[PDB]
């Protein structure tokens, strides 16, 4: 251990700033394309819970 | 027999009259297809994603 004062049982790895924006919310992990406008899971959620669409757009764009 | 003979004549001449204008109507149908692509909701979705 290097830690003079405080050392938990798992060494601290210095995490840095992220360097790229996350995959959007609409994309899947695979190669098949997204959905032109609205995802399909949006239909199985409360109308007052689907605000994450436009919030994700705001976050990635601005 | 006679009236359907006159109809057969008008049908053959209709074949000819339809074929003589075929390039014009071909370009017309191509233009109709072209301008049909650009008023869907699909084109609106594309414009908003862009």
């Amino acid at each position: 251990t290097s830690a003079p004062f405080i050392s938990p049982m798992t060494p601290y790895v210095p995490e840095e700033e992220p360097t790229r924006t996350p995959p959007s919310i609409k994309d899947t992990g695979t190669l098949r394309p997204a959905s032109e406008w609205y995802p399909q899971w949006m239909q199985y959620r409360r109308r007052e819970d689907n605000y994450v669409f436009w919030q994700d757009k705001f976050m990635r764009c601005s | 027999p006679l009236t359907r003979a006159v109809l057969a004549v008008v049908r053959v001449r209709e074949l000819l009259r339809a074929l003589l204008l075929l390039p014009f109507s071909a370009v017309g149908g191509a233009v109709a297809a072209w301008q049909g692509l650009f008023n869907s909701q699909r084109y609106e979705n594309f414009l908003m994603s862009e």
